[PDB]
RNA sequence: ACUCUGGUUUCUCUUCAGAUCGCAUAAAUCUUUCGCACUAAAGAUUUCCGUGGAGAGGAACAACUCUGAGU
């Protein structure tokens, strides 16, 4: 946002850069997704 | 008095150990011995104006630079480079006139206080422990029978036999100018040379102690060669036939027992070795009292204790999936055994020390009722007698290292605390319970 | 297989050109100086504070200023006091001003400035001394030539034929300096997701004036960047079995292509 | 004591005991000749008495020095942990007579030769923390009356006892107020189940007399 | 030998052969201002010698900095002197004595350490940024020398595609920095044959980032190898300067032709590396195979598919193929150890040449006696053990042979310094990876193992049983003064024998590190600069002391300093009132303090050349300089001794007959001082009378000494004192745009900015200040941060000047952390001195007098 | 400042999901003015930070390389700079010519 | 300038990899650490996120441009 939202776009909702959120989010997801696997399998047994 | 020759033989303000030169008036050390020197320097503005080379051994006026001849000045070098004669170190048995210090306190060489440097009781008593064997002080007391060592140039572990010798010359001077040796030195290499083990700050097991000094006394009197034969190899080390075997199985029946029984892997083998030192274990105490034993100390004879090293006594030893059911059987006796009681163990909670007492008698005794059936008459001397107990009275934790060591020369086996010499009855010295014990095969 | 990404200088520099907006545009990483990784880490490891960067937990439990007592060698009333050493004078010099300075990993020194005078219009000829150079003051026993010092008539320069400059030197020498991706000419497709475009932003010191929640959230990802760099640990050596592959042995998946939105909702209402 | 226990290593210092309760401007500031001369005057003292009867070990026992390097001279007698500064050292530095000060004047000039500061030393804190902790735990089934009685004589004690020092440890003070909070919530806990928003102090601090729990408290509770 | 080396280009045997050779080895230091590329020129080398060693793409192959710290830090620590076998332009091998030292301004102790193990210095130039602060002082201090010297020229990369200057402007600032380097040797330099030229063939012309170098004759060879039946040495004598070609002629006119015809250099030189480096890093993929076959180079598919950089690299070293022509300029410019045995037996070499030891070292013959000397002693692996380092003047060093290494101060007169040793497995000087040998011969540089027991700072091996008649090599004198002071305990008090082996380990691998122990029981270590001190404590406390050690506040060594004349006459007597002299102080004139502190002043001569240097230049009376005593606190020392004893009442030989002990009285006060415990500088001690005794035991001995160091004493303090602390010039270079920025930092350090200019060709700035070293901690740090990473600053101490203050005021308060004010700064740093030393707390005016 | 200079010399001698960090956790805070105002990383008045608006961050320039190129360059150079000004001003307005509502 | 083993792409499997295996960055368990642990550090372990090396097999279209080699 304080990068962008700079001159004459001021503050708003246009912004449109997420790159860094997707990636944040990307990871998180990637790590959480062995656990989630295991329960899951786990719930489906026999 | 106030000359004090124990410490690092260093300069005061040049901290360099070369071409130093120990002041006589003003007790510190400097470095040179002329002009433009820190020597010289430091005799002209305090006014002392008598300065002995630690190297070249000789007095001189380092102001002048005029040096000076007097013999009645020999004590100083005596007390700084102590040497035994040739005839001199083997009358250490001659000892009958006590050995008046430079200070006002007569002593007898031998019986001498090492300062407990922080927690360094552990190394102060086997070091004080050690040197009362007459095979190792008179090696340690001719510097000729270690200088020509072929030690490797990039080797530290060489300190620790050089400064073991100082340490034992010094012990055993009969004119010191003090009535103690500080054990600075020697603790200092002894810390070097372990790698963070066995350090002056935190004492340590007297038994490890004494273990890792002798095998690196061992490994240091050779030099450049495999040259086993070392002084403190032939001086307290032995042979020890043990006639081991192992059980098969706790869960088989019958005949998958027999199997491995005949099978060899049940087999026994003969695996001698050198046993340096006996680990005589004591029994642990039966933790309730008895009708008779009026004092609760659980006592124990020391040929109960030292037969489980005969060939009968089978000993187990409980290996990882297996029942290591040995026995032992001394081969060979060494002229000066070295037992240490492992009166420490560890709990499954904790670790606690053993307070059975050891019933040792310390005037004769003899191995050969234990010794291996193959060359029992071989050895022909037998009548081995205690030399030297190192006792670790106290707590486990919080505990003190206590030496009592059977003076030659006269007969009074005195005990020695880290820096006060006393005198212990010898009905005495069998009550303490003892740690570490070295006998003398007479 | 998308493996290999290798283009040539001017289309490494058109790319150059249409990102620069989002490339900081540096040139010497002396410009970092006391805010690098190893700074960092020196800074968290001797529990100080780089005012510009991140704090964390103290590594190793310090003891209070009271637990040593007027020491001979820490007395305050022999020490010349003429400036306080700060924090960033003893995260540069770890060893020298910082008692007890376990594990303080010491930092690059100054690397030679890059002076490199960027274009800035494109009519210009390609080594041309730029009026931002200063000038060259212009003020040798020469031999005469009354010797035969006389050249074979084949004897020319090597390049006399190839030009001092060209329409793609300058660009080319501009590239030369450049942030990594735009440095190099030959490159492997990496992860999307494996390419931060604003790590490089964070990185560098925070823009001046902006607001307390805009520090503190550089402070943050900062702090964040420094963890995962501290904990990299060198990954493991499997045996390199492919989950998706595997699932694609199995017979009881079928492969086809679908456009992305499809797919989501096929997603999503499988989830469901 | 050099000649008898040499420390070439410069390692007295290492061990020397100083009072972590007074502030490091205060304390021994352990210098060379300093922490040497107590080393010298402990070993001195324990080598007299012999070890066999009863000997004073050297960490357990306190040697403060006084000289040129060391302005303050501490003393730890009866529990109070006191500190003489005398006011040679203690120039540019005006006498403000706060409860934990004590002017220690002269004898013939009966003028102000010192200034013995005091405070309640850390065992004494630590007992009535003790003392204070075992009351709220064993208050039991006892009742709110007996607890405040409980609290109401310690409290006295520990007031009548260092009358002055009281005042100059803060710690003391922290922690006065502290065991009052917690004999408070242990009293509110006892009448109301949930956590009272702010009880009345007229439910604790009412005299016996009145009905109330008689609780006498050296906190700043305004009214 | 049996040893183990990697594989190179020439020979052991080969290498050991040429060693034996006694005029084919260059012993030579590539002295350069940081960063200068001087450590990556000697990986270029390594890299042509040793073909299994090659630089990784993006981490240059640095090859010569072995230590961890130099590894990291980025800077040369010390000195990693390589000797390889290298080919010249000719054809004929050589064999080199390279020696690496850093750039570093707090760091020049290695660099005067390698000097006197070397015949020549290749001074280094960056070519962007010319002449540096490092630079200046290298050629200043090499010169003083007296040692060749042979510039070069390198980071030429950074003007060709960084800078992008035309040709004619590269040409101009090259020519630029070949003129100011000449004006700086003249400045110093005697003999006017010193001088450096790319027509004297005393310059090379380098890129050490892509192994460009080269010269007028090397690349004149390579238009041979191109063209053929080319007279290289006649036609490069035509190749630089500002003569013109002309192709109509097919000649080289003096006077340039055709108005437009750029000078020869630029015409042949420059533009061909233009053209290559802009098609290399501009135009590859279009032009790249044209270029290269009309250079003649041929690069596979692989090759010509690295990056932009390896490429160019790969590019210039097929077209320049081995460094031939610094080969040639070093064999042309640097002589042979033969050749240069004479000026280095005179100059360093102590005993004189002209005697019979002497002319035996100055034959440089192996079969003579064994006279070497080390210079520096560097240190194992492990860190236990030390290998000094040398180059022998005579004999021949071999495995197992006993030496008897004279010490730092084994004069003729006591011996007692010497430490008769058996040195043995000594092995060649290489960087990364040392080759053992059996002998070594005279002339070659000998990494001995086992003479380091005595060997603390530099120490001459000789030959026992032989040349008794011998003298010890003067010891180094080094370019600056330490003044930082640091004192340093360990935290744990038991390991303090460690620590302090450590710091003797540390003293004897450090040359100008000086180390000692004072009164107060502070282990006070001296040093240069901030990181040269940060470099000893990250060496000290993890690799030779592993144990933790605590560095208390860096502070500057104060020295004290007389202002007005003495204020009456002190008469001072011995012990037993048998003898009484008396001295009146006096400052110094101007100038003379600088002149004796440069060795200009050499009281080393006869009577006849010190009267006529004192009585013209210093203007003294031709009777007052005609009864100098000795020179203060050290041979070269800021005070004088003047024997300013009225002849009719004090008798000349009585007086002599105390002359050596007054002069060893003063020349202890003069390193004392009666102030602060420090050296006394820029006064004039002379006796004004003195009364002596008959016998020598009433008269002198031992009690002339110290009423001599009284009398000195006070008369140090009665004449009115003032404390003198360390400026450091510091030469900041910072861009035009933020030199303002700098003046602003300087401010908030009582500095003055003495000179701003801007760097010719270059568009950063070269800010030049004098800051004070007492206030100039952390300088660096601030400088480079309130710039935001885009200044860097280096310090020297260039002289001292007296304290705002005065010492002897006792009506100025201190406070324990609150900066003392401008006027109250020299009793502040007096008291504080006589705490941190443990000195007693106050010196008055009559503490040492005779009546008190 | 001064008196915070003093103290922290001194010095040197001697649940609850919360969403948004609070300024409380912040850093920077310098007393010395010469470590808080420093001089910004102008590159030689040819180049600015990522990310922010290009026309401001050209606009908030610190006009010092602009002196020294105004003073500089020569005429004809000066012509050629202007010529590639009105030509970034001519793509200006070409951008601001088709912006209408 | 004569000839020559030598094509790349792509799919799959096995095995090795502490190299910044990856110019990116998560999860979980235990352990030590002060709590009274999203808001916390340290040490270890493990699973994912996906790689590089080599080998083996497979189907598409290049057959010598290329380069190394046999002149
Ligand atoms: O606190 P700031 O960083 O100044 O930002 C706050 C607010 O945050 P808080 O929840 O902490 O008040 C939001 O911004 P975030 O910090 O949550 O991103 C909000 O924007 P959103 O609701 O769209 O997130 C807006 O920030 P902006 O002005 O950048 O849109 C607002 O700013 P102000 O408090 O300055 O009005």
């Amino acid at each position: 946002y304080y990068r962008f939202n700079t001159g004459p776009v001021g503050k708003g909702p246009g912004c449109g850069f997420w790159a860094a959120g997707w990636r944040v989010w990307l990871f998180f997801m990637r790590g959480i997704t062995p656990l989630l696997e295991r329960w899951l399998g786990n719930l489906l047994a026999r | 008095s106030v000359l004090d020759f124990d410490f690092e033989k260093l300069c005061s303000i040049s901290l360099s150990h070369i071409n130093a030169y120990a002041c006589l008036v003003c007790g510190k050390y400097f470095q040179g011995r002329g002009l433009k020197s820190h020597a010289y320097i430091h005799s002209v503005q305090f006014s002392h104006h008598v300065f002995l080379n630690l190297h070249t051994l000789k007095f001189y006026c380092l102001p002048d630079n005029y040096e000076i001849i007097d013999s009645s000045l020999e004590d100083i070098t005596y007390v700084l480079k102590p040497t035994f004669t040739k005839q001199q170190i083997a009358n250490l048995d001659k000892q009958a006139k006590l050995s008046r210090a430079y200070d006002g306190t007569t002593y007898l060489p031998g019986i001498v206080g090492l300062n407990n440097i922080k927690a360094n009781d552990y190394a102060n008593a086997v070091l004080q422990a050690l040197s009362n064997v007459p095979p190792l002080r008179n090696y340690f007391l001719e510097e000729d029978n270690y200088k020509n060592i072929k030690r490797p140039p990039g080797d530290i572990m060489f300190l620790l036999v050089q400064r073991f010798g100082e340490l034992m010359r010094k012990l055993w001077n009969p004119r010191n100018f003090k009535a103690h040796v500080s054990p600075h030195e020697m603790l200092q290499a002894v810390v070097l040379c372990s790698k963070k083990t066995f350090q002056i700050t935190k004492q340590g097991d007297g038994v490890d102690f004494l273990s890792w000094f002798l095998n690196a006394l061992h490994s240091a009197l050779g030099g450049t060669k495999k040259k086993k034969k070392t002084i403190v190899t032939d001086v307290f080390q032995g042979s020890m036939r043990i006639f081991t075997k192992k059980l098969p199985h706790p869960d088989l029946p019958a005949e998958e027992k027999e199997q491995l029984l005949h099978n060899d892997e049940y087999q026994e083998t003969m695996v001698e070795s050198t046993f340096m030192y006996l680990t005589l274990d004591l029994p642990t105490a039966p933790l309730y009292k008895d009708e008779k034993e009026q004092l609760i100390i659980p006592q124990v004879p020391l040929f109960n204790i030292l037969a489980k090293f005969n060939g009968i006594t089978e000993k187990e030893y409980k290996t990882y999936k297996e029942n290591f059911l040995k026995r032992f059987q001394l081969t060979k006796l060494p002229p000066y055994l070295i037992f240490c009681i492992k009166r420490f163990t560890k709990n499954n909670f904790f670790v606690e020390k053993n307070p059975t007492i050891v019933n040792f008698p310390i005037t004769n005794v003899d191995l050969r009722e234990y010794l291996s059936e193959e060359v029992q008459a071989v050895h022909k001397n037998t009548t081995y007698d205690l030399i030297a107990n190192i006792v670790h009275d106290g707590k486990p934790s919080e505990g003190s290292y206590r030496i009592h060591v059977l003076h030659h020369g006269t007969g009074k086996w005195y005990e020695l605390q880290d820096l006060q010499v006393t005198d212990i009855l010898p009905q005495m010295i069998t009550l303490s319970e003892a740690y570490i014990q070295i006998w003398k095969r007479r | 297989t998308y493996q290999r990404w290798q283009f040539t200088l001017p289309m490494m520099s058109t790319l150059y050109r249409l990102a620069n907006q989002l490339l900081t545009d540096l040139v010497d990483d002396n410009y970092f100086y006391l805010f690098d990784l190893k700074a960092f880490f020196t800074s968290k490891a001797l529990n100080m504070a780089i005012p510009g960067g991140p704090k964390f937990e103290p590594l190793v439990r310090d003891i209070n200023l009271q637990d040593e007592d007027w020491n001979e060698f820490n007395d305050i009333n022999k020490i010349i006091i003429r400036q306080p050493i700060r924090t960033e004078y003893k995260i540069a010099f770890p060893y020298l001003y910082n008692n007890l300075p376990h594990h303080v990993h010491l930092t690059w020194y100054h690397t030679p400035n890059v002076v490199f005078i960027k274009t800035e219009d494109p009519d210009l000829p390609a080594f041309y001394f730029d009026p931002l150079i200063n000038p060259i003051s212009h003020r040798e026993p020469l031999p005469d030539d009354d010797e035969e010092f006389e050249l074979p008539e084949f004897v020319e320069p090597f390049l006399k034929d190839t030009p001092l400059y060209t329409d793609n030197t300058a660009n080319g020498i501009a590239l030369l300096w450049a942030p990594r991706p735009f440095n190099l000419r030959s490159g492997r497709t990496r992860r999307a997701l494996d390419i931060p475009l604003v790590k490089n932003w964070y990185r560098e010191h925070c823009p001046a004036g902006q607001p307390v929640k805009v520090r503190v959230s550089y402070q943050k990802l900062l702090k964040y960047y420094v963890l995962n760099a501290l904990k990299h640990r060198p990954p493991k050596a499997q045996k390199k079995r492919y989950l998706f592959r595997s699932f694609k042995a199995t017979k009881f998946f079928q492969s086809t292509k679908l456009d992305w939105v499809e797919v989501g909702l096929q997603v999503c209402r499988q989830g469901y | 004591y050099l000649t008898e226990h040499p420390d070439p290593n410069n390692e007295n210092i290492v061990g020397y005991n100083n009072k972590k309760c007074w502030p490091r401007d205060a304390r021994m500031r352990l210098m060379k000749h300093d922490v040497n001369l107590g080393r010298a005057v402990f070993w001195d003292i324990k080598n007299r008495l012999p070890r066999s009867v009863t000997t004073v070990q050297w960490e357990n026992s306190f040697v403060s020095v006084y000289s040129k390097d060391n302005p303050n001279l501490l003393f730890n007698m009866c529990g109070f942990e006191c500190r003489i500064l005398p006011k040679c050292r203690t120039s540019y530095e005006e006498f403000t007579h706060k409860d934990g000060v004590w002017n220690l004047q002269n004898e013939v000039t009966k003028e102000r030769t010192a200034q013995c500061f005091l405070r309640v030393d850390d065992e004494s804190m630590q007992r009535f923390h003790n003392r204070v902790r075992q009351i709220l735990m064993a208050s039991g089934s006892t009742t709110f009356t007996k607890i405040v009685n409980k609290w109401n004589t310690a409290l006295i004690g520990l007031m009548t006892y260092f009358r002055e020092a009281v005042v100059n440890t803060q710690e003391l003070l922290d922690l006065l107020v502290k065991c009052e909070n917690k004999i408070q919530t242990r009293i509110k806990i006892g009448l109301n189940s949930k956590m009272p928003s702010r009880f009345p102090p007229v439910v604790f601090y009412t005299p016996k007399e009145l009905g109330g729990l008689g609780m006498l408290s050296m906190g700043h509770v305004l009214i | 030998m049996e040893q183990t080396l990697p594989v190179t280009v020439y020979e052991m045997d080969f290498l050991a052969d040429l060693m034996d050779n006694s005029e084919l080895i260059r012993n030579v230091t590539l002295c350069g201002h940081l960063h200068h590329g001087k450590t990556c020129f000697v990986d270029c080398l390594i890299e042509q010698t040793h073909p299994e060693i090659r630089k990784r793409y993006d981490q240059d192959l640095c090859y010569t900095d072995i230590l961890f710290t130099e590894q990291e830090r980025g800077v040369g620590i010390k000195s990693t002197p390589v000797t390889v076998v290298l080919p010249d332009t000719k054809g004929k091998s050589y064999l080199f004595n390279i020696m690496d030292t850093p750039g570093h301004v707090n760091f020049s102790d290695e660099v005067t350490a390698g000097l006197r193990i070397s015949d020549g210095v290749v001074l280094f130039i960056d070519a962007a940024e010319g002449v540096m602060l490092n630079t200046e002082r290298l050629i200043k201090h090499a010169v003083q020398e007296r040692l060749a010297v042979t510039v070069c020229i390198n980071k030429i990369d950074r003007l060709i595609l960084e800078l992008k200057l035309p040709p004619t402007d590269a040409y101009y600032k090259l020519r630029h920095i070949v003129d100011e380097v000449n004006g700086l040797i003249s400045m110093y330099s005697t003999d006017e044959n010193l001088i450096l030229s790319p027509l004297l063939g005393n310059v090379c012309f380098s890129s050490s980032q892509y192994s460009i170098c080269f010269t007028l004759g090397s690349f004149a060879k390579i238009y041979a190898d191109t063209f053929g039946d080319i007279n290289y040495q006649e036609f490069a004598k035509r190749l630089w300067g500002d003569i013109y070609f002309n192709p109509k002629t097919r000649k080289f006119t003096k006077k340039a032709p055709t108005s437009s015809s750029q000078r020869s250099f630029v015409e042949f030189i420059l533009e061909p590396l233009y053209k290559i480096l802009a098609q290399v890093v501009g135009d590859v993929d279009t032009s790249l195979p044209r270029t290269l076959d009309e250079l003649g180079i041929h690069l596979t598919k692989e090759e010509l598919k690295l990056n932009i950089r390896p490429l160019l690299r790969l590019v210039c070293k097929k077209f320049f193929g081995e460094f031939t022509g610094f080969v040639d300029m070093c064999v042309q410019h640097i002589p042979s150890p033969k050749v240069g045995a004479k000026p280095k037996i005179e100059h360093t070499y102590t005993g004189g040449v002209d005697s019979d030891l002497g002319e035996a070292m100055s034959d440089c013959d192996p079969d003579g006696p064994l006279m070497c000397h080390t210079t520096k002693m560097y240190s194992t692996d492990d860190g236990v053990q030390f290998h000094a380092f040398g180059r022998v003047l005579s004999g021949t060093i071999h495995a197992g042979q006993p030496v008897k290494v004279l010490g730092e101060n084994y004069t003729l007169e006591d011996e007692e310094d010497s430490q008769i040793c058996t040195v043995g497995r000594l092995w060649i000087s290489v960087a990364r990876y040392h080759i053992e040998v059996n002998r070594v011969p005279a002339g070659n540089w000998v990494l001995i193992e086992g003479v380091d027991q005595p060997i603390v700072k530099t120490a001459t091996i000789t030959e026992p049983r032989g040349n008794e008649e011998a003298q010890i090599f003067r010891p180094l004198k080094f370019n600056t003064t330490s003044v930082i002071k640091i004192a340093v305990e360990p935290v744990n008090p038991s390991e303090l024998p460690k620590m302090l082996d450590g710091l003797r380990k540390v003293n004897k691998s450090y040359p100008s590190l000086t180390t000692k122990v004072e009164e107060s029981g502070e282990h006070v270590i001296l040093g240069t600069g901030e990181l040269y001190l940060d470099c000893v404590m990250h060496d000290l406390r993890k690799m030779y002391s592993e144990i933790d050690i605590k560095v208390a506040d860096p502070v500057v060594t104060f020295c004290e300093t007389v202002v007005e004349t003495s204020s009456l006459k002190c008469f001072a007597e011995t012990p037993n009132k048998k003898n009484k002299i008396t001295m009146i102080a006096e400052p110094l004139e101007k100038g003379l303090a600088e002149d004796i502190e440069n060795e200009v002043v050499q009281i080393t001569w006869n009577r006849k050349k010190l009267g006529e240097f004192f009585q013209t230049k210093y203007d003294w009376d031709l009777l007052a300089a005609r009864s100098i005593w000795a020179f203060g606190p050290d041979a070269t020392g800021p005070n004088i001794l003047v024997d300013d004893t009225l002849p009719s009442e004090v008798d000349k030989a009585l007086l002599g007959s105390v002359k050596d002990s007054i002069v060893q009285g003063f020349q202890w006060g003069t390193r004392e001082g009666p102030l602060c415990d420090e050296l006394i500088r820029n006064v004039k001690f002379k006796i004004l009378d003195a009364v002596v005794a008959q016998e020598p035991l009433h008269r002198g001995g031992g009690q002339i000494i110290p009423t001599a160091r009284r009398v000195v004493y006070s008369a140090f303090l009665m004449a009115t004192p003032r404390l003198m602390e360390p400026y450091y010039f510091v030469e900041v270079q910072a861009p035009a745009d933020c030199v303002s920025a700098v003046y602003t930092v300087l401010a908030r350090r009582r500095g003055h900015v003495t000179q701003d200019a801007p760097i010719p060709g270059s568009p950063l700035y070269t800010i030049k200040a004098f800051i004070p070293a007492i206030d100039s901690f952390g300088f660096e740090t601030d400088l480079r941060t309130h710039t935001q990473g885009q200044a860097f600053s280096l310090s020297v101490f260039h002289h001292w000047q007296i304290v705002p203050g005065d010492p002897l005021d006792k009506s100025i308060v201190i406070r324990p952390l609150e900066p003392q004010p401008a006027p109250h700064l020299a009793r502040e740093f007096m008291i504080k001195t006589r705490r941190r030393k443990g000195l007693s707390e106050d010196v008055s005016i009559s503490k040492f007098f005779d009546d008190p | 400042d001064k008196s915070k200079e003093l103290h922290a010399i001194k010095e040197r001698y001697l649940r609850k999901f919360v969403f948004e960090w609070d300024a409380s956790e912040d850093t920077s805070i310098d007393y010395n003015p010469l470590y808080k105002e420093r001089h910004q990383v102008q590159l030689l008045g040819r180049g600015f930070i990522a990310g922010i608006d290009l026309k401001q961050q050209k606009r908030e320039q610190s006009r010092f390389y602009g002196d020294l190129m105004e003073k500089r360059r020569t005429l004809e150079e000066k012509e050629q700079e202007e010529a590639r000004l009105r030509k970034l001003r001519k793509k200006e307005a070409k951008q601001r010519w088709d912006d209408r509502h």
